[PDB]
RNA sequence: CUUUAAUGUUUGAUGUUCUAACGUUGACCCGUAAUCCGGGUUGCGGACAGUGUCUGGUGGGUAGUUUGACUGGGGCGGUCUCCUCCUAAAGAGUAACGGAGGAGCACGAAGGUUGGCUAAUCCUGGUCGGACAUCAGGAGGUUAGUGCAAUGGCAUAAGCCAGCUUGACUGCGAGCGUGACGGCGCGAGCAGGUGCGAAAGCAGGUCAUAGUGAUCCGGUGGUUCUGAAUGGAAGGGCCAUC
RNA sequence: UGAACUCGCUGUGAAGAUGCAGUGUACCCGCGGCAAGACGGAAAGACCCCGUGAACCUUUACUAUAGCUUGACACUGAACA
RNA sequence: GUUUAUUAAAAACACAGCACUGUGCAAACACGAAAGUGGACGUAUACGGUGUGACGCCUGCCCGGUGCCGGAAGGUUAAU
RNA sequence: AGGACCGAACCGACUAAUGUUGAAAAAUUAGCGGAUGACUUGUGGCUGGGGGUGAAAGGCCAAUCAAACCGGGAGAUAGCU
RNA sequence: UUUUGUAUAAUGGGUCAGCGACUUAUAUUCUGUAGCAAGGUUAACCGAAUAGGGGAGCCGAAGGGAAACCGAGUCUUAACU
């Protein structure tokens, strides 16, 4: 039969033009008044996924 | 009674000298937590909040002892 | 930790705010400040501080 | 035109009476040569009791499960996250149920800037006053001080006093340090607007290193991004935040 | 019951040797006896620990539920105060 | 008297007696989705459950906890 | 008269020895307890598995019982050998 | 065989013969090889049935953004050196 792609990592993660994947950071979203302002806007941008992780990506999202 | 509880990661303490990395303002050069015995020389951009030195733009990173106190100070040779 | 968090709240228009945390009960008089509002771009006054 | 009274009407609750629902494991007759069942007459009870749906309580009677790890064998005791020092062998890093201490905050000024100032301790003289309070002078030169444990710093002061202030700003950020990763950290410089100062300049919190919790789920505000025939709306997304 | 041409002692060795090193002793093969050894035979140790194992039992562990129990509606009607 | 057929025959179980408690008969209670059956063709001098265990002398104090029984006050409270 | 006494048949199983690849998957020999009673025995019948029965031992339910046996889910699962 | 380590007195095998353990289906990525070349290829099905027809579809040639949307650019920002 057909792989079943992982739902929970298909809305985590976006292919990207040269086969990688973009990510949303975390620590963004709750308890926020302690967190500086350069941090969270920091935070705020969207950055793509390492090396190290690249594998376990592509085995969640087959289809991706 | 008690032990253990030790604290982790105590960051660095020499980063480089001469043109290691060079490029740009860097952000080495300092023993982090130190001041004393590393001073900005003026060449080199100040400490940081959590005094830390780094360079300008470029050039080689040199050590000298000068002034009253005998205090050592990073500087940073422009090219 | 009995100092809380409030938010200061922009006099202008906008919908725009801080936050921050202050002690109840040796300031309990309102806190006035004047911050930068980035909806008009402008400084302002802030308010709504318990 | 009423903060006020009363024939009548409606609608709830309580208590008596009734009988026609319903009960009868009371009596008698028939099916019927039958202590079942059914039908009939009668007596008693009676809108109770009992059953169906919903609903609060109780429910080891029954059922499915859980009851952590390290550990000089297990158990008892202790520990599990973060910060400082030594062990740690003069770059970084480095273990033990190794040796010692702290944190789970605080501040609307204890932040920014301008201006100014310099300690502990001892000695000599002097009312209360003295071992020690305050005053004058002289030694001394940081043995003082830092919002908080330790280390490293600090006279230029990062230590102490005063004036004005909110940069404890918004969007970015070349470059770099540290991590397997999640991530954490430093950062010149650019745009907008702002404070102090005559100006050069400084300010993107506090002398630095602890003061902390991912994702999911949901709450509050803004938005003119989406809106299942169309117009709206609901819901969702994005930004801030709990 | 891996196969044996299947001695003693001292030492060595995965740390208690018939098989290793040194050394001593010992013609080949039966029968009757004894049980010191072959860590002898049997039972994938029952003691101890481990497995994010099982099964029963207990309770003011968690979540359910039969049973019991409260009320509303229905079967369920009529008069009077 | 009974007991672990096949390592335990006992101080263990039972026992007659004693006490508490429930039960008014379509009894309580038990088996059963229900019908129905036992209790019992019995009726509180009866039946069920619990504890103790011939007989003799006796069986003291505590109702704060848990349970059980009773209570037209008041507070809280489901469905509707 | 007696849940009276001694003691055969009968029903049990307290001690010892033997046996322990047995004559026997609990028996033999010598002793031992009850033996008119809550006794013992033949035939037939009823109670069925989260159930039965139990003078209670977690005992018995066809040499099997802290949940019988047969068939199926089923090639259960096994970070273990 | 398992181990830091076994002649080990740690496990398994009395011997012989026969049987006995990395497979199959469908998806997806990569390597080799063959065809075609901005194109490649058909599935069901029809069929004189391994031909031929069938282009429904699928992958590639364009990305950015949550999205509207824009597009060799796009996103962020009032706007970017
Ligand atoms: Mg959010
Ligand atoms: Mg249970
Ligand atoms: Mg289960
Ligand atoms: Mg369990
Ligand atoms: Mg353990
Ligand atoms: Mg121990
Ligand atoms: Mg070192
Ligand atoms: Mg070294
Ligand atoms: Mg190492
Ligand atoms: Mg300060
Ligand atoms: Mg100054
Ligand atoms: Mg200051
Ligand atoms: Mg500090
Ligand atoms: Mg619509
Ligand atoms: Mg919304
Ligand atoms: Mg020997
Ligand atoms: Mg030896
Ligand atoms: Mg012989
Ligand atoms: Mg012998
Ligand atoms: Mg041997
Ligand atoms: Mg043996
Ligand atoms: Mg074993
Ligand atoms: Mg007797
Ligand atoms: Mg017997
Ligand atoms: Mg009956
Ligand atoms: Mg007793
Ligand atoms: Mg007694
Ligand atoms: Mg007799
Ligand atoms: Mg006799
Ligand atoms: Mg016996
Ligand atoms: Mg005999
Ligand atoms: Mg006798
Ligand atoms: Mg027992
Ligand atoms: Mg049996
Ligand atoms: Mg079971
Ligand atoms: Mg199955
Ligand atoms: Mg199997
Ligand atoms: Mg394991
Ligand atoms: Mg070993
Ligand atoms: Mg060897
Ligand atoms: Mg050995
Ligand atoms: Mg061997
Ligand atoms: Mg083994
Ligand atoms: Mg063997
Ligand atoms: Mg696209």
């Amino acid at each position: 039969p057909k792989i079943k792609t992982v739902r929970g990592a298909a809305k985590r993660f976006k292919k990207t033009g040269k086969g990688g994947f973009k990510h949303k950071h975390a620590n963004l979203r709750h308890i926020l008044t302690k967190k500086a302002t350069k941090r969270k806007r920091h935070l705020r941008p969207k950055a793509m996924v390492s090396k190290g992780d690249l594998g376990l990506v592509i085995a969640c999202l087959p289809y991706a | 009674g008690g032990s253990t509880r030790n604290g982790r990661d105590s960051e660095a303490k020499r980063l480089g000298v001469k043109r290691f990395g060079g490029e740009s303002v860097l952000a080495g050069s300092i023993i982090v937590r130190q001041r004393g015995t590393k001073f900005h020389a003026g060449a080199n951009v100040g400490c940081g909040r959590d005094h830390t030195l780094f360079a300008k733009a470029d050039g080689k990173v040199k050590f000298e002892v000068k002034g009253p106190k005998n205090r050592k100070f990073i500087s940073i040779e422009a090219e | 930790g009995i100092r809380e968090k409030i938010k200061l709240v922009s006099s202008a228009g906008t919908g725009h705010f801080y936050t921050t945390t202050k002690n109840k009960r040796t300031k309990p008089e309102k806190l006035e400040l004047k911050k930068f509002d980035p909806v008009v771009r402008q400084h302002v006054i802030y308010k709504e501080a318990k």
